[PDB]
């Protein structure tokens, strides 16, 4: 029953998820982390599963 | 001395907690990454913070 979230208008403030949401799994396939800062992210959108 | 989720990081070309503040794997890493359980001699019952 997931949603796909759609974001956009924003900026990829995504250095919270490490700690302010201190997820552990964080695997990047595609595209590594910690480069997360310009041409980003189009069409982003978020499943939750 | 790590916790029991914590081996993982333990890789060259990884990150995390470990890699981001604690320490850094280089990628070109030629070595081996032995490892085995201190509950009997790394533990406290309250708590080994220390």
């Amino acid at each position: 029953a997931w949603n796909r979230t759609r974001i956009s208008n924003c900026v990829a403030d995504y250095s919270v998820l490490y700690n302010f949401a201190p997820f552990f799994a964080f695997k990047c396939y595609g595209v590594s982390p910690t480069k997360l800062n310009d041409l980003c992210f189009t069409n982003v959108y978020a499943d939750s599963f | 001395v790590i916790k029991g989720n914590e081996v993982s990081q333990i890789a060259p070309g990884q990150t995390g907690n470990i890699a981001d503040y604690n320490y850094k794997l280089p990628d070109d890493f030629t070595g081996c990454v032995i490892a085995w359980n201190s509950n009997k001699l790394d533990s406290k019952h309250s708590g080994n913070y220390d």
